[PDB]
């Protein structure tokens, strides 16, 4: 009766960009991206992979309220390394592990019985 | 092959017990979530009812209809109705099916999901057929009729995501376990006299080496191996729940990549 | 106007006003209206 | 889930956990006074019959009552009745302001004085929302 | 009412388990735990879905209308 529709968790709305990038005004060379219509599924995966990049000083995400499918990613990189690239290499890195994971699973499946 | 590593232990129409070596915790988790809430499926999502002189209420039935697992193998070539250009539904983004039941006998007439009859044009796509793992071939007991009772209704199955309703889950239950000797000290076992004698041994302990008291705490170690078991409802074979899961996760990681390029424009 | 299926009995009495109660062959009053034609939809959720 | 509140599995809810049917019965009757006075069940028309409700009567069949299929909501008139005071005055029965649902059954019968009277019963399914006591 | 089509806990297909359950009981004299196991209802959530269930429909059909 006051409930939001359930598509509102994955469907974007009236002019809501998927990513929103804002210059962090606390530390230098840091940025805080807002991910509309996403959650721990994505956030935890991007943050954990950003923590393997050894030129990333700081990386953490957070769902400010569970009512809303959205989360903030905060990223700080070493001087000269633009944080967006730190995000980009991060995503790609995941995608490559995932692909390898898929094929590796397939070949394993194609060897079974029942 | 290269990175993350799979090792089936058991396989079946309904289950894949495996081991997922060389992966982040985060990824092995994010995969299980996606497997639960984000691989799409077809399921009844509208019921127009013509006659229901049955003991049950309209929507009460409508509800169970939603829960009946429909074949979703070729789902990727059906469309989201919200995306389709046609007004309401069509034969390119929705399967329509019919249910007719009338009690003839003196004995109670049952209505199964076998009694569901596809009507719209599947056009070759492997879609919409109610899953039946039942042994006598009538999976799922929709409703029961007395003598003069009738039930006549029409259901439009749509492509949906479990995030939006748990009907559209291919999921069921996903088993998941790492570090079966707490060698990472990720829990602190509650006990009364003895942690070891009181907590039972995980079946995944024949697969790892028990720690030695002659050894101190390995603090550098991370979570590496992961013992999953994906069970499927059947609207998608098992192997596919995991694959499409990895596919979808990857797919949505990607739209983030693309979205970064969309912003760069002047 | 319009049709009223007998209660304890099975029928389709279409009697109107000034016809009053009750039913046909049954003898008992108590009439239930019959389902509409303008069919309704249900989200299957 | 602090201070005697709780967290419910939204997923399992969809499977129909703690779902209830909810039936409400409305009831009305033709006058109770006079020898040349009788309230009538009908779908009135706002023409010289002013004193009507805000809600639409459009769901009323000719006899003044809904049919057991129609969704109703807001202040939909459900039972149409006019009290003819010397053209008419309205005495129709709006569906509860805060409720909404689908007409389940309509009972038209006479009463022990030979009064025509009616029992309309509406049906809602109610799914466990935030703030529901368990 | 009637056998829930899916278990709430995880939502496992059980709606097609009801008759088979009732047969395992009476036809071949099994006990409910064994009966529930033969139906491959292992995990205890979807297990109680069947054991704890009451078929009120059998009563509802009793009424003529
Ligand atoms: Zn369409
Ligand atoms: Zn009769
Ligand atoms: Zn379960």
């Amino acid at each position: 009766m006051n409930a939001p529709d359930r598509f509102e968790l994955f469907l974007l709305g009236e002019g809501e960009s998927k990513l929103k990038i804002d210059p962090d005004t606390k530390a230098p060379n840091a940025v805080v991206i807002t991910f509309e219509k996403e959650d721990h599924t994505l956030g935890n995966l991007i943050r954990a992979e950003l923590l393997n990049d050894r030129k990333v000083l700081f990386a953490a995400y957070k769902v400010e309220h569970p009512f809303f499918a959205r989360f903030k990613l905060r990223i700080q990189t070493t001087e000269g390394y633009d944080p967006k690239d730190a995000l980009k290499n991060a995503c790609n890195s995941i995608i490559n592990k995932l692909g390898a994971l898929k094929t590796n699973f397939e070949t394993e499946w194609n060897l079974q019985t029942l | 092959e290269e990175g993350p590593q799979v090792k089936i232990r058991e396989a079946s129409k309904d289950n894949v017990d495996f081991i997922l070596s060389n992966v982040d915790l985060a990824m092995a988790n994010s995969l299980r979530r996606v497997m639960i809430a984000e691989i799409p499926t077809l399921a009844i999502d509208s019921v127009e009812v013509e006659t229901n002189t049955t003991v049950l209420a309209d929507e009460f039935i409508a509800h169970r209809l939603g829960l009946i697992p429909l074949q979703s193998m070729d789902i990727e070539q059906l469309e989201y109705s919200r995306d389709c250009f046609c007004e309401d539904h069509c034969d390119k983004c929705s399967v329509v099916l019919t249910l007719q039941a009338f009690g003839e006998s003196e004995s109670t007439t049952n209505v199964y999901s076998k009694d569901l009859v596809i009507v719209s044009n599947l056009m070759g796509r492997n879609i919409g057929h109610p899953i039946i793992q039942d042994k006598e071939g009538n999976g799922v007991l929709i409703c029961k009729l007395r003598k003069g009772q009738e039930l006549k209704l029409t259901c439009v199955a749509k492509k949906g995501i479990a995030k939006e309703h748990a009907k559209w889950g291919p999921a069921a239950a996903i088993e998941f376990e790492y570090d079966p000797w707490n060698k990472l000290k990720h829990t602190d076992y509650w006990y009364e006299q003895d942690s070891a004698k009181e907590w039972p041994q995980s079946k995944n302990c024949e697969y790892e080496d028990p720690p030695n008291e002659g050894d101190p705490f390995d603090y550098k170690a991370q979570a590496d191996t992961f013992y999953m078991n994906v069970e499927s409802v059947g609207s998608i074979p098992v192997d596919q729940v995991v694959v499409r899961g990895i596919d979808t996760l990857q797919k949505k990681v990607a739209s983030i990549l693309l979205a970064l390029t969309q912003m760069d424009q002047d | 106007t319009l049709k009223y299926i007998c209660a304890e009995c099975s029928s389709k009495l279409s009697l109107s006003r000034t016809d009053a109660v009750r039913c046909k062959d049954c003898g008992h009053r108590i009439l239930l209206k019959a389902r509409t034609k303008r069919l309704v939809q249900f989200e299957a959720r | 889930n602090q201070e005697d509140s709780m967290i419910m599995n939204q997923s399992s809810i969809d499977r129909g956990l703690f779902r209830s049917l909810f039936f409400r019965s409305y009831m009305d009757q033709e006058k109770k006074y006079g020898m040349s006075i009788t309230e009538t069940f009908e779908k009135p028309q706002r023409t010289n019959t002013l004193r009507m409700k805000h809600g639409t009567y459009d769901k009323l069949d000719d006899d003044g009552l809904i049919a057991p299929g129609v969704r109703v909501s807001g202040e939909d008139v459900i039972i149409g009745k006019t009290t003819p005071i010397s053209s008419k005055r309205d005495a129709s029965t709006p569906l509860r302001s805060t409720e909404n649902g689908i007409v389940d059954q309509v009972l038209v019968t006479t009463n022990q004085d030979g009064l025509k009277f009616v029992k309309v019963r509406v049906r809602t399914t109610k799914i466990p929302q935030i703030g529901d006591k368990f | 009412m009637i056998v829930p089509v899916r278990c709430f806990s995880c939502g496992k297909v059980v709606g097609d388990k009801w008759e088979s359950y009732l047969n395992l009981l009476q036809e071949d004299e099994l006990d409910e735990g064994t009966a529930l196991s033969r139906l491959g209802l292992k995990r205890y959530c979807c297990r109680r879905m069947i054991l704890t269930h009451v078929d009120l429909i059998e009563k509802f059909l009793r009424y003529n209308p």
